């Protein structure tokens, strides 16, 4: 065993294209819809919990995680590789972050070491980029609410709305129509809610669709993260 | 073994051009237009984003001007993840110089040390190199007001105005053909912009497709002041000039 | 074609070698099947010992990981043996560090992170096995969590592995869709492993003597394995009713 | 294609060529056997005799690791040597901190997971060898057989090299016809028969019979060399056999 | 310092005076000595009060991330390992003397950590200069299975007993109650010393001060 | 030979009321020589003010450590650093130096420029801190700056009331040590005005 | 650097016409406390060496297990390992003195004095001496600790040159070592009355002899 | 400190004072001395509290991976890998460890392993501060194949007088019992054993 492959396996093609990049993305396109929306006093993001069989306890099967208490983030894409990024998303929040300044990062710092993260994942020897688009949404004391994007390139984009995934494009251009600046975080939450049923073929409901919110602190503060619950979900569903 | 999927990206081609390099340039040429120009008063920044959305939240987006230290910015031409990295790297080397040396680092110095990080990936390591270029922007009390480029090569040149990106070609002679020595930082403002809205491969050059920035001496008591210009600031510069 | 032979993207966004993983699964040609009781959790796999020459005794795909883990495998016999190794090293470890028997979800995300690990990294090929974790944990009861080459893996109210899978998980499946609880309401261990059984010989509609099945049982605080004498109990009392 | 030129590489099917190829080496090399008996183990291998010029008894085949097992192999030599080289560090280091010597199964394992470690990079070639080893323990005797994939079960008796056919259908009629069991004594004859029925697949040249032994009872469960009138009474039975 | 825990019916009450000093000398008449290790686990400090800050904070950040993982409430016995095997690797160079104590899945539990890698699991434990004092209070009056606001008593009487008879204790009594059901986080408990009432006003008024040169400079 | 000891001098800081004070002296000696009677204890990064008492090398290598740290948080937080957050940075700065400390006396002084409060803190020489809202002293006589504020010391002092009391407290201090003295400056912070006044005092 | 904590005393040994004899009490002392009455200090390698060890018990523990460790690493492909490449005296001694002086070079000692009695193949008598600065002597008699003060001087009246050596039979010289045994018994107050011997003899072999005593002890003179 | 180890017919009895000191104050007064390394193999500590609990510790961490792949180890395995520790690691260590463990073959069977890293196999042993009152009265009174009321009267009478010259001992007296019916702890408090 020696670890031989101190070369790139992304490189530069002649017309210029990453091509490991682009086929990450083509991985991350096959994946599930999820989306995330900003209001004026929250953020949501949401998913499909795409369950493998009915056998199995799609409960245990977190794709919605907490990385911060005011940070949350979701993924379309390879599972796998999104639990790791959480991993290390969570270890980096604390170690160059907690440990130093008593306080947990804000959502762009965060974001831009999850980028980092990914982007050397895209030049170091021996690996193959991450094969995952995350949405991060989060809340800090000098920025507010925020919610980001994060491709398997490393490159981040805030966002007001957006999705990523399968439905993507339609999703996208549903958003764009019934997003505004003057957005409660319930009416966010009922246009999430909206969007995401477009984009799901079988049962629609709360054991089905895992959504969170970045709002209000929940009882130094509490936690602004946190995940609806099964009936909190299908009560929304029934005012659709 | 493992030689069977190497890809070798610190060899000559039989012309003895680095392949790697070359189509990191070939990448970059695809990315979003950035301007440097330089005034006697002055340094004007300008870039174009890519893609865009109405939906991208633009006030708090930065994929084009960065802030390498307060007398010191960069634009960006190629992957924003790559050069993040670079930028990261730059910033400590003005710190450290800081730390050492008790004054702020010297824009050709800085400029130098990131310009031999990107060739240290071109000659040696095996990995791909950094697809970004750079313009720099920057003030020192040597050479006064500096505009540099870098690319993946590592090569580095010192201008008055220049770009990088898409459309370097036709932005390059509308530059040359507007630019004069005694010009001052308002008038770059104008040129810089007008260079954008005629090379531009969108229909109209608007303030969301924009970032903006400069570096004037032009503050009070002969101190340097870096300004990134907020969306609205970058639409009402557009219609002092009489774009939109 | 360099992208089928490491574990790198295909323009698809496909990892061929993980797929290939998938299939070295099956080459043992055995079939495995994980169901929970009130107080315990079974699980049985087919033995087949094709030579005479062997020692029936040592084949065997079931492994104990810790005293509370048991762990059957599904794949070629080196690479469950590596997984159990490290599984086993991992649980000691755990414990040691953390001064609590490592839970039975944690390790199988553990070796799951692993599994990761080969699927990104060029150098390391993934590990041919899909990896079914049993115990009875003291915070979450009865649990069956499994990890395959993917680097995936989630909590299971039953589950079934092997060549014949989807015969015996669709048994399954329409037996709780009848019972409409996650588990087997059974307070003995050995009414629980007669129903696996019992399930497996319905789904693949074949009978089974003492020396074909290997069976695994996790109660509260200890994991074990029954003899083949054990087994032929079991089998007696299903035969009788 | 090209599934078969680096190691570690899953073909399409879900298989490692390379370590296939491997086996290929092994059926090449000579006939080793080994028989479990009553309270022990007992192994034999074919060497053939390439020359008049090589000196008899002297290039010996069968190695013993610690003081208590038994091992031998088919195939490229030099990786039986490396592997039995490997299974002295890990008795070794077994033995200084457990005091206890190695358990036979405990032992199979450390092999076991070396031999898998090759074919789990393509920095590395998988071994060229089926060992079949074992010895006696605590738990009693115990035969194991190790192929170039890392796979080991335990055996009752077990055969490899190029007369591997006709060494098994040899050992399974006498695990047929002794459910009771085989005496160590007995075992040591019927070893010397075996190799000798399966010299037939390497006839052409002339073979020397080597076999090595650990009983409870005839060697106080160390491993020991069959030598001298033990060795030529079982060489005498197995001439017998064979007219 | 006093610091004390015991085991109660319910579950544990830990205790804490407020004193931090260098020397002979005062520095903080009211500093936390009672640290926040998990939502059920907290950890009062006593020895070196770097070490104390330092090793209950990293430790509470590696089992906030091990909770992340595994998704369930932290153990006081990982809290335990976590920092005796800390401890132990520096030979008693991290000057950290600890009274843990939580409440688990498997109910309330509470030991004492010393600087060199000891632990004891106890009903009752004192830690500090004024240990002996605390300890004193434990033994005339402790007993097993006591309700809440009895024990609330005994660790606050023998807190007291720290501060007033042991010189490095002093200031408040902080308490830290946890039980399956609540954790409450008492700071202060009681105020058994009164700020001493100066009788003069010795401020100096404007203009005394005798200033060489001046600069303003807004921000 | 105690390396705390060797050049000498003090820092303190006060609250006041919407207002925080932090004074230094200016001597810098070897033992019993005095050497520079410029050597200013007090820096700041932003509007966040940190007085540094204690071996002058380290003072002068934390400084330019602090300011090395603070530029590049400004950098990627893009806003300055404040009081709270800066404490724990030094806090951490210093105990990963556990074993081979920095022989200094840091204080921390500012408002915090969102909820306005005033904030001080204080550490020993390990990062351990003090985190007290009356004042905080450091240095070769810090005994005796602890006698003078907690006399002198009442809370809510308007800018310059708390000018009197940190002053005399300084100098009266200053003058029961001998490495201490030799000029003296006094910071008075407010939320958006900081006045810097050099003191008189007595030359010895 | 460490200090010994469980110690044996004198090992005592001597050349005879056909073979050598060794000897070492059953003693392990902790510190002035007798704590182990049953330590066995000479330990045999192959039918041809007796290895006898003073000082720190662990270390000799320690070198008990090296032995033992290289008997098996021998016989590792060595079809001679019970003939002609059997481990020898001289092979057994080189290596502990190796060891000895390397260890003392990296200024971590075994903390024992050694006495390595054999014959060779071709019946040569084999005694020598090294302890935990690697030191080596070779003598008639040779004695550790407190025997090469009250041993040797008695051992060296049967056998004061080498022209002594084929002058003294088996019997003499086991005599002698008894007596020597029961001397230190006598003076010796880290000792004890049981001890062990060791005769390898070229024609008779490895005889190990366990659970000797001090006997014919006079102290009749003691009432007066 | 006062530990003993005793085989007797049925087995091992583990026996322990319950005294911890610092100096003269005791820090703890109902310490558990005898600790647990596998099912029915334990250990009786003596020396450094943070040694002897860190050793323990690695100990049982190595029986339980040896458990894993091999199964139960025997009594001297455990006391091989205490041994290895301690001897090793003997210029960083302060710890006197008896070990004592029941097998079905081998039936109950004592170690001890003093200061050196040295192991020494015996049919009883004693250590600890305490232990050098009692080498008297112990070698006097013990037998072999005593019953299992014989033993614990055995340790009894012998740790009674150990605490009672010993002020580093004292408390409670502790024993844990090994035999193939399994685990029994048993405790005796000051006054049942100080009127003996
Ligand atoms: C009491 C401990 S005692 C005397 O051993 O009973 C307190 C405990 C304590 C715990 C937590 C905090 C807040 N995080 C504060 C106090 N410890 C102290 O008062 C310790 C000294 O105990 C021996 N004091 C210190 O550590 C002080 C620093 C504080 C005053 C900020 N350090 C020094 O005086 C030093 C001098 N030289 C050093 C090196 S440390
Ligand atoms: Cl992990
Ligand atoms: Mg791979
Ligand atoms: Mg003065
Ligand atoms: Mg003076
Ligand atoms: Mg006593």
């Amino acid at each position: 065993m020696t670890d031989r492959y101190s070369f790139s396996l992304t490189t530069f093609s002649p017309s210029g294209k990453l091509g490991q990049i682009d086929y990450a993305l083509t991985a991350v396109k096959q994946g599930v819809t999820s989306l995330g929306i900003k209001a004026t006093n929250g953020v949501v993001i949401a998913t499909e919990k795409k369950s493998s069989s009915p056998l199995a306890m799609s409960e245990t099967l977190s794709k919605v995680s907490l990385l911060t208490p005011d940070i949350g983030a979701v993924y379309s894409g390879m599972g796998p590789d999104y639990r790791v990024l959480v991993d290390k998303s969570r270890k980096v929040a604390h170690t160059s972050y907690k440990r130093i300044y008593g306080e947990y990062p804000p959502t762009k710092l965060l974001v831009s070491e999850v980028a980092k993260i990914m982007q050397e994942a895209t030049q170091s020897g021996g690996v193959r980029p991450f094969g995952v688009s995350l949405l991060i949404a989060g809340h800090d004391e000098f920025n507010g609410f925020s919610l980001y994007q994060v491709d398997p390139s490393g490159s981040y984009f805030p966002w007001k709305a957006t999705a990523i995934g399968k439905g993507s494009v339609a999703a996208k251009t549903f958003l764009e129509k019934r997003w505004n600046d003057e957005l409660e975080l319930e009416d966010a939450i009922h246009i999430a809610l909206l969007t995401l049923k477009e984009s799901v073929e079988g049962e629609f409901n709360g054991d089905t669709i895992e959504l969170a919110i970045i709002g209000d602190e929940n009882p130094d503060k509490g936690p602004r993260f946190r995940k609806l619950t099964s009936q909190e979900i299908n009560d929304r569903l029934e005012a659709l | 073994g493992s030689r069977r999927y190497d890809s070798r990206t610190t060899i000559f081609s039989p012309e003895g051009r680095l392949y790697q390099v070359e189509y990191a340039l070939e990448s970059i040429s695809h990315a979003g237009t950035a301007i440097g120009i330089m005034a006697s008063d002055g340094i004007v920044l300008a870039a174009e984003r890519k893609v865009t959305s109405t939906l991208l939240e633009q006030d708090t987006s930065t994929e084009k001007l960065y802030k390498l230290n307060d007398k010191i910015a960069v634009a960006v031409a190629g992957l924003t993840a790559d050069a993040e990295i670079l930028i990261n790297t730059a910033r400590i080397h003005a710190q450290n110089y800081l730390k050492t040396y008790n004054e702020d680092i010297p824009v050709e110095i800085l400029v130098r040390r990131l310009s031999d990080i990107k060739q240290g990936y071109t000659q040696h390591g095996g990995l791909r190199p950094f697809g970004v270029s750079f313009i720099y922007a920057g003030y020192d009390d040597r050479y006064g007001y500096q505009l540099y480029t870098s690319n993946p090569s590592g090569n580095y040149t010192g201008w008055k105005a220049i770009s990088v990106g898409a459309n370097t070609s036709a932005a390059q002679t509308l530059l040359q053909m507007d630019y004069k020595d005694d010009m001052k930082v308002d008038d770059a403002i104008e040129l810089a912009l007008k260079t954008l809205s005629k090379t531009t491969d969108s229909s109209a050059l608007t303030y969301d497709r924009l970032e903006f920035a400069t570096i004037r001496k032009g503050a009070n008591d002969g101190e340097v002041y870096q300004k990134i210009f907020k969306p609205q600031e970058i639409k009402d510069i557009l219609v002092k000039t009489g774009i939109t | 074609g360099y992208d089928r032979h490491i574990t790198i993207f295909s323009p698809e966004g496909r990892l061929y070698q993980v797929e290939y993983a998938f299939k070295a699964t099956n080459q043992t040609n055995i079939n495995s099947l994980a169901v929970r009781g009130k107080d315990c959790t079974v699980v049985i796999s087919q033995k087949k010992v094709p030579d005479k020459l062997l020692d029936p005794t040592t084949v065997s795909y079931i492994f104990c990981i810790s005293r509370t883990i048991g762990m059957v495998v599904n794949g070629p016999i080196p690479d469950a043996r590596n997984a159990a190794l490290r599984a086993k090293a991992e649980a000691a470890e755990f414990r040691y560090k953390y001064g609590y028997d490592m839970p039975c979800d944690v390790l199988a995300k553990r070796m799951a992170n692993l599994s990761q690990i080969y699927t990104q990294r060029a150098y390391m090929r993934p590990l041919g096995v899909i990896l079914t974790f049993v115990s009875v944990d003291e915070e979450l009861g009865p649990s069956i969590y499994k990890t395959d080459p993917a680097g995936y893996y989630v909590g299971y109210k039953a589950t079934a592995t092997g060549p014949k899978q989807q015969e015996i998980t669709t048994n399954l499946e329409n037996h709780f869709k009848k019972s409409k609880i996650d588990h087997i309401n059974e307070e003995s261990w050995e009414k629980v492993v007669e129903f696996a059984i019992t399930h497996m010989i319905d789904a693949l509609g074949t009978e089974f003597s003492k020396n074909d099945l290997e069976v695994g049982v996790a109660t509260k605080d200890k994991f074990f394995t029954l003899s083949a004498e054990n087994i032929e109990e079991r089998l007696v009392a299903i035969a009788e009713q | 294609t090209g599934y078969d030129l680096s190691n570690s590489v899953f073909s399409p099917d879900g298989r490692n060529f390379q370590v296939e190829y491997a086996v290929k080496a092994v059926e090449n090399g000579t006939t080793s056997i080994g028989i479990k008996c009553n309270d022990g183990v007992v192994f034999a291998v074919e060497k053939l005799i390439t020359s008049k010029l090589l000196v008899p008894q002297k290039n010996v085949k069968i190695q013993v690791v610690d003081r208590h097992i038994g091992c031998v192999y088919s195939g490229l030599i030099p990786d039986g040597r490396h592997l039995v080289n490997r299974g002295r560090e890990e008795a070794a280091s077994f033995k200084k901190l457990y005091k206890t010597p190695i358990p036979i199964p405990a032992f199979a394992d450390r092999l076991g997971q070396y031999v898998q470690a090759h074919t789990l990079y393509n920095s590395v070639r998988p071994f060229g060898v089926s060992t079949i080893f074992g010895g006696v323990d605590k738990n009693g005797a115990h035969l194991y057989m190790l192929e170039p994939s890392g796979s080991y079960w335990g055996y009752k008796g077990a055969a490899t090299g190029k007369g591997r056919q006709s060494a098994k259908a040899e050992l399974e009629k006498l695990v047929d016809h002794h459910p009771e069991g085989l005496s160590a004594r007995e075992a040591v004859k019927q070893a010397a028969k075996i190799i000798y029925l399966a010299h037939e697949d390497n006839k052409e040249k002339d073979f020397e019979l080597e076999i090595s032994w650990c009983s409870l009872s005839e060697t106080n469960g160390l491993h020991k060399f069959v030598k001298g009138d033990l060795l030529q009474e079982a060489i005498d039975f197995a001439q017998k056999e064979i007219n | 310092t006093t610091i004390a825990g015991v085991v109660y019916k319910d579950g544990i009450v830990l205790g804490a005076d407020t004193r931090a000093t260098e020397g002979m000398v005062v520095a903080d008449k009211n500093c936390s000595k009672i640290h926040f290790i998990s939502p059920n686990i907290y950890c009062c400090g006593a020895g070196t009060a770097a070490d104390t800050d330092m090793t209950t904070q990293l430790i509470s950040s590696n089992l906030e991330l091990h909770s992340l993982s595994t998704g369930r409430l932290p153990r006081v016995v990982t809290a335990n390992r976590m920092l005796k095997q800390m401890l132990f690797r520096y030979q008693g160079y991290i000057g950290a003397a600890l009274v843990l104590g939580g409440v688990d899945v498997t109910g309330p539990h509470l030991y004492s950590i010393y600087p060199h890698g000891s632990t004891d699991k106890l009903p009752y434990v004192t830690m500090g200069s004024g240990s002996l004092a605390a300890m004193a209070v434990f033994e005339d009056k402790f007993r097993p299975d006591m309700e809440e606001e009895e024990a609330k008593n005994l660790v606050s009487e023998a807190i007291a007993a720290g501060i007033f008879n042991d010189l490095g204790s002093g200031g408040n009594i902080d308490l830290c109650v946890i039980s399956k059901n609540k954790l409450d986080f008492l700071r202060p408990y009681t105020v058994p010393n009164k700020k001493g009432t100066r009788l003069g006003r010795y401020r100096c008024e404007k203009g005394t001060t005798a200033v060489l040169t001046e600069k303003i400079t807004p921000l | 030979s105690d390396p705390s000891s060797i050049n000498g001098g003090i820092v303190v800081a006060m609250t006041g009321k919407d207002c925080v004070a932090i004074a230094c002296d200016l001597r810098l000696g070897s033992q019993s020589l005095g050497v520079s009677n410029k050597f200013e204890k007090i820096f700041h990064y932003g509007h966040v003010f940190l007085g540094i008492t204690g071996l002058a090398t380290d003072v002068t290598t934390l400084n330019e450590m602090f300011r090395y740290k603070t530029n590049l948080y400004k950098l990627k937080e893009e806003r300055a650093i404040e009081p709270e957050t800066f404490t724990q940075l030094v806090s951490s700065s210093l105990y990963e130096r556990r074993f081979g400390p920095y022989f200094v006396g840091p204080v921390v002084a500012g408002i915090n420029s969102k909820s306005g409060k005033p904030f001080i803190a204080g550490f020993d020489l390990i990062g351990c801190i003090d985190e007290a809202k009356d004042f905080i002293v450091s240095g070769t006589a810090s005994d005796q700056l602890f006698g003078m504020c907690e006399s002198l010391y009442e809370p809510n002092l308007e800018p310059e009331d708390l000018f009197e009391t940190i002053s005399q407290a300084l100098l009266n201090a200053a003058d029961r040590d001998a490495l201490s003295g030799w000029g003296a400056v006094v910071y008075i912070i407010k939320k958006d005005e900081v006045v810097k006044r050099y003191l008189k005092m007595r030359q010895d | 650097t460490q200090q010994p904590i469980v110690t044996g005393t004198s090992v005592i040994s001597m050349k005879y016409d056909n073979g050598v004899i060794i000897a070492a009490d059953n003693l392990g002392s902790y510190g002035s406390l007798l704590r182990f009455n049953g330590v066995e200090r000479l330990i045999p390698v192959g039918d041809n060496t007796v290895v006898g060890i003073s000082g720190d018990i662990s270390d000799m523990q320690h070198i008990e297990r090296l032995l033992k460790d290289l008997v098996t690493e021998n016989a590792y492909d060595n079809p001679l390992a019970d003939a002609e490449e059997a481990l020898e005296p001289s092979y057994i001694f080189e290596y502990l003195a190796t060891v000895m002086y390397q260890r003392r070079s990296k200024m971590n000692p075994l903390w024992n004095a050694i006495i390595v009695a054999g014959v060779q193949s071709n019946g040569d008598q084999f005694l020598r001496y090294v302890n935990l600065l690697g030191v080596t002597y070779s003598s008639p008699t040779l004695a550790t600790g407190f025997g090469a003060h009250m041993a040797n001087p008695l051992l060296r009246k049967v056998v004061d040159r080498e022209s002594d050596i084929p002058k003294t039979t088996v019997q003499v010289a086991e005599e002698a070592i008894v007596n020597a045994m029961r001397v230190l018994y006598y003076r010796d107050a880290r000792s004890s009355r049981n001890f062990s011997l060791a005769i390898i003899d070229k024609n008779t072999g490895l005889t190990f002899k366990k659970n000797l005593q001090v006997e014919n002890m006079k102290w009749d003179f003691a009432k007066d | 400190t006062s530990i003993m180890a005793v085989t007797f017919k049925d087995g091992v009895i583990l026996g322990a004072d319950s005294r911890t000191t610092t100096g003269a104050y005791i820090a703890n007064r109902v310490t558990d001395k005898l600790t647990r390394v596998h099912d029915k193999i334990w250990c009786c500590r003596s020396g450094s509290a943070a040694d002897t609990q860190a050793i323990a510790d690695i100990v049982q961490y190595h029986l339980e991976l040896y458990t894993s792949q091999y199964g139960t180890p025997s009594t001297e395995t455990a006391a091989s890998v205490f041994k290895e520790l301690c001897y090793e690691n003997k210029d960083n260590l302060t710890a006197g460890i008896i070990v004592a463990g029941y097998d079905d073959k081998n039936k109950g069977e004592v170690y001890t392993i003093p200061l050196g890293g040295s192991v020494h196999k015996l049919p009883y042993a004693i250590a600890g501060s305490g232990s050098t009152f009692i080498y008297g009265y112990c070698d006097k009174n013990f037998r072999e194949n005593m019953s299992k009321e014989e033993t614990v009267d055995f340790i009894k009478h012998s740790l009674s007088q150990a605490i009672k010259w010993d002020g580093s001992s004292g408390g409670v007296i502790r024993m844990v019992v090994l035999t193939a019916a399994g685990v029994e702890r048993l405790i005796f408090y000051p006054d049942e054993y100080e009127q003996l």
